[PDB]
RNA sequence: AGCCAGGAUGUUGGCUUAGAAGCAGCCAUCAUUUAAAGAAAGCGUAAUAGCUCACUGGUCGAGUCGGCCUGCGCGGAAGAU
């Protein structure tokens, strides 16, 4: 999970849920897409 | 006629035997013989001087079988088999080359009004003349 | 002695891959890692090999009672091998005639001139486990020099004719020229096979198809390694033809007034292309 | 709700015993119980079911719409069961039950054999294709999910332990 | 929002055609049928077969949706007896 203060949607079937209070952000085919801080 | 399973019409000019590469894959959809499909078509193939795009149709079926519809060649390929060059397309609102009346037009409408059920004689008359707009084509009668 | 190593498998894959028609022989005793028989199938007898060792036992039994039928229903397809191999056996696989194991080979044995089928053993090599037993298929599935064709010098020009010489002795010298490799004791080498006729030692050999003189120097034979001089080169031996002025791949080695070979079918074409450059000057001269 | 509107229907060969929070559900072959949360308000009515989100815990729409999807799956867990085929893919891999353990013939150097709990009835049609049966929704996926963590699908070769109907996305070398 | 569900089908959409064949990119950017379809969004990809968005065409049968303004909250937030 790599970290950046931005969480912007950026794949176009990107889930958000709140995992714990920390963002972490669900991609379905790219592990690439997903960041988790903000 | 078909449904979900398989529907596309692509074929080209059916001078050339062997099946070309991005022909193929509609052949290679349902598990054809790629030689059945070079014995079926031969047969009326010989009614005609090639060189113009022959548009089939491909609908498949359960175990291995398939089927195929012939119709005519389609009236844009004949806008640019008359007019001599295959592409005018360059500049479709700035080019003003090149004239047929509607006569033409209908007489190879009537070769779809004998082969097709849409595709219609008054209602593509504008669309023939609107794949001569943007072609840079012009029209008078 | 693998994990995934099905031999069932493998000899029916060439059914589907390579299109082929085998029909395996030794069969399979042992969940590969106490793995102790190898099923011979002609002779039904399972053999025990060495507990460890490099080489004791070949301690032959009977089928095992853990495959009992799969000897059944495999044997009977060893047994159809014959029928359709020679149309003799035809009528005693149907009638009932006793399919021994002494017979059955003397049909198969001609199903190796034409190459129908495969004779397929399976075992491991470093286990020491089929080795001694890979040995006795070998003078009864794979051919003699003498059992073959032998060799046929066609002509020249002149005429088509190709000619069946004699595999004994009694017949001009003939050998073939390859596995040619170097030495810095005399230069070039050869691995060369000679297929009938007998050589004295010191002989002018020549090569008659690119029309050069040789002399026949003091021939060696090797372990694949150690330099055994041979003198006396009989009909069928492996020895290095030594001391050839020029040789080509796959001339012949034969005295004038006899039969001539003349062949290099398939010359190859090596394609990756890489400069060297030397480092020194002094380099390039060497 | 769509919750709200959707209640469940027990029947003939499900009993349930309604000591208020407590529902203990005596089914087919096993029983599914659940100690729900205080948000709910139970009533096996007529023989659907109906319930309700309790006053102060008005968030327990979320906590009863949880007990909607849960019961509907227990009768009919019970009864029917689960079908949990997994995929072994791997070279040399084999699976074989017996009892109630699985072997796991997966690459190591020594052997990895262990015990599966109660509402278990595996099976193995073959050294790749492995049954799992099951009442509960949740140990029909618990006890599936710790073998395919200890041999996650591969993207290099499609290689690992895998499920029925999952399909992994296998990458391609590119370098060498 | 999901299961059935056609992805109605003129066309090869040029150019330059080697494939730039709706899916590389610049100019057009009409539509034969319009109760469902654009000369078009990605993946499959040299091109396409596979899978969708398009209208949800038929079922559920009620509410639901995207943004503007504020009350507060979470993340951002790691230091040295």
């Amino acid at each position: 999970m790599k970290v950046r203060a931005s969480v912007k949607k950026l794949c176009r079937n990107c889930k958000i849920v709140k995992r714990d209070g920390v963002i972490r952000v669900i991609c379905s085919a790219e592990p690439k897409h997903k960041q988790r801080q903000g | 006629a078909k449904k979900v399973q398989a529907y596309v019409k692509l074929q080209v000019a059916a001078g050339m035997a062997n099946p070309s590469p991005p022909v193929g894959p509609a052949l290679g959809q349902q598990g054809v013989n790629i030689m059945e499909f070079c014995k079926a078509f031969n047969a009326k193939t010989d009614s005609i001087e090639k060189g113009l795009p022959i548009p089939v149709v491909i609908t498949v079926y359960a175990d291995r079988s398939f089927t195929f519809v012939t119709k005519t060649p389609p009236a844009a390929v004949l806008l640019k088999k008359a007019a001599g060059i295959k592409s005018g397309s360059g500049k479709p609102n700035k080019d003003k080359v090149g004239k047929i009346s509607r006569a033409q037009l209908q007489e190879i409408a009537q070769t779809k009004a004998a082969d097709m059920t849409g595709a219609d004689i008054e209602a593509m008359t504008r669309s023939i003349e609107g794949t001569a707009r943007s072609m840079g084509l012009v029209v008078e009668d | 002695d693998r994990m995934g190593a099905n031999f069932l498998k493998v000899v029916n894959q060439i059914k589907t891959r390579l299109g082929a028609n085998p029909v395996p022989l030794q069969l399979a005793i042992g969940a590969e890692e106490h793995f102790t028989g190898v099923v011979d199938l002609v002779k039904m007898k399972a053999i025990n090999w060495n507990d460890a060792d490099q080489g004791v036992t070949f301690e032959y039994e009977d089928i095992p009672a853990d495959m009992v039928e799969l000897a059944n229903e495999w044997h009977q397809n060893l047994i159809e091998s014959a029928a359709e191999a020679s149309e003799e056996l035809m009528e005693k696989y149907l009638g009932g005639e006793e399919l021994t194991e002494a017979e059955i080979k003397g049909a198969l044995r001609q199903r190796v001139l034409n190459n129908e089928i495969i004779l397929v053993t399976c075992g491991s090599a470093f286990k020491n486990k089929g080795v001694q037993a890979m040995l006795d298929a070998v003078i009864d599935y794979l051919p003699s020099p003498v059992d073959v064709p032998a060799i046929n010098g066609i002509l020249d020009d002149g005429k088509d004719t190709p000619a069946e010489r004699h595999a004994s002795d009694d017949e001009p010298f003939s050998a073939l020229a390859f596995k040619i490799a170097t030495d810095p004791f005399v230069g070039n080498l050869t691995f060369f096979r000679v297929y009938s006729g007998v050589v004295n030692s010191g002989d002018t050999v020549l090569n008659s198809v690119k029309a050069a003189r040789e002399r026949f120097g003091r021939i060696v034979q090797m372990h694949a390694n150690k330099r055994e001089e041979i003198k006396e080169v009989r009909a069928g031996d492996i020895a290095a033809a030594i001391g050839l002025k020029d040789v080509t791949t796959g001339d012949t080695l034969c005295d004038p007034d006899a039969p001539i070979i003349l062949e290099r079918m398939e010359f190859p074409e090596p394609v990756i292309s890489i400069a060297v450059e030397p480092k020194t000057k002094a380099d390039q001269e060497k | 709700s769509r919750v709200a509107k959707a209640p469940v229907v027990v029947p003939a060969g499900v009993d349930v015993k309604i000591n208020g929070q407590v529902i203990t559900i005596k089914g087919k072959n096993g029983e599914l119980t659940r100690t729900l949360n205080d948000a709910v308000e139970v009533k096996h009515a007529d023989n659907t079911l109906t319930f309700g989100p309790r006053d102060g815990y008005a968030d327990g729409w979320a906590q009863a719409g949880t007990a909607r999807a849960l019961l509907n799956s227990m009768v009919i867990g019970v009864t029917e069961g689960f079908t949990k085929k997994l995929q072994l893919v791997g070279v040399g891999y084999r699976a074989a039950v017996k009892g109630n353990v699985i072997n796991l013939s997966l690459g190591f150097s020594h052997p990895v054999d262990h015990q599966l709990p109660a509402g278990i009835t595996a099976e193995c049609p073959t050294q790749t294709e492995i049954v799992l049966k099951g009442a509960d929704k949740q140990v029909i996926g618990q006890v599936a999910a710790d073998l395919r963590a200890y041999r996650r699908p591969e993207p290099y070769k499609g290689k690992g332990v895998r499920y029925a109907d999952e399909v992994v996305r296998t990458k391609e070398a590119k370098k060498k």
